[PDB]
């Protein structure tokens, strides 16, 4: 049977979890807004030569209550931290994502990768490349900008979080 | 005070590979949502039932894709469970009861404390 890499898209309201998702299931970007409940996507992909199937799971940034949001969490096999260079507020608030996910999935090597979306708006940038990049380097994982309007990178960190996933599986089996 | 919100059949079907499982039966009350399954064995028709508190239900709406239709999902430790509803309509109210019976479980502590 084909692998299954499940994904989940974690991080505060408005950084564009979304449209990273839509983006890569189906090349598309609108500019309105659409607050997110839950849903979840699957895709047939080819990574590095084999076949296998992508399972997103796209959720709201704010979700009551703590209990469901672990739930959404433990789900997963892999995240994408997502937070927006235009909003300093939603780089602070990746800290307690990745300590929830760190706690529900209850290991230090978790597929994870800091996401720093919107990049096509550099003027109006709050986070700097630095800051990001010093704060993924001592969680110990990659970083990476990218701009679900332009597409910009928005292939290379669904692929490079499938490619962490992959490498957890090839080892802890 | 305590009633029962919604009711309906739906089919399961294991989440990863997608396969069909059995028919079953939903019942949504004002605070918890009631899965019964009828398994049929050799001699001994086996039944499972799981009562899923509102507070702690994660609800994922399933996007259609050709092995999927009509379906969404439940996420509550150590289960995770996918439902087909019987057409676009059916789902649309699952969800929609879900979600509204949350929301006014929510409200209705936020007065309380
Ligand atoms: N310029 C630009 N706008 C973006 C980008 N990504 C998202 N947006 C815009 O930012 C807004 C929020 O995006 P959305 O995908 O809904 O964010 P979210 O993280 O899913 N929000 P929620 O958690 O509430 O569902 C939308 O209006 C969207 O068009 C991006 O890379 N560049
Ligand atoms: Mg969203």
């Amino acid at each position: 049977s084909l692998a299954l890499h499940k994904v989940i898209m974690v991080g505060s309201g408005g950084v564009g979890k979304s449209a990273l998702t839509l983006q890569f299931m189906y090349d598309e970007f609108v500019e309105d807004y659409e607050p997110t409940k839950a849903d979840s996507y699957r895709k047939k992909v080819v990574l590095d030569g084999e076949e296998v199937q992508i399972d997103i799971l796209d959720t709201a940034g704010l979700e009551d209550y703590a209990a469901i949001r672990d739930n959404y969490f433990r789900s997963g096999e892999g995240f994408l931290c997502v937070f927006s260079i235009t909003e300093m507020e939603s780089f602070a608030a990746t800290a307690d994502f990745r300590e929830q996910i760190l706690r529900v999935k209850e290991d230090e090597n978790v597929p994870f990768l800091l996401v720093g979306n919107k990049s096509d708006l550099e003027d109006k940038r709050q986070v700097s490349v630095e800051e990001a990049k010093n704060r993924a380097e001592q969680w110990n994982v990659n970083y990476v900008e990218t701009s679900a309007k332009t597409r910009a990178n928005v292939d290379k960190v669904f692929f490079d979080l499938m490619r962490e996933i992959r490498a957890r599986k090839m080892e802890d089996s | 005070g305590q009633y029962l919100v919604y009711n309906g059949d739906l089919v399961e079907y294991e989440a990863d590979h997608m396969a069909q499982l059995q028919r079953v039966h939903g019942f949504l009350m004002n605070d918890c949502l009631l899965v019964a399954t009828w398994l049929p064995q050799r001699r001994g028709m086996y039944r499972y039932n799981a009562l899923y508190p509102l507070d702690r239900l994660a609800v994922v709406n399933v996007k259609d894709n050709p092995p999927m239709k009509d379906m969404f999902k439940l996420l509550m430790f150590p289960e995770s469970r996918i439902f087909q509803a019987e057409n676009a309509k059916i789902k649309r109210e699952w969800l929609e009861v879900l979600e509204e019976t949350k929301r006014a479980l929510s409200d209705k502590r936020r007065r309380e404390q």
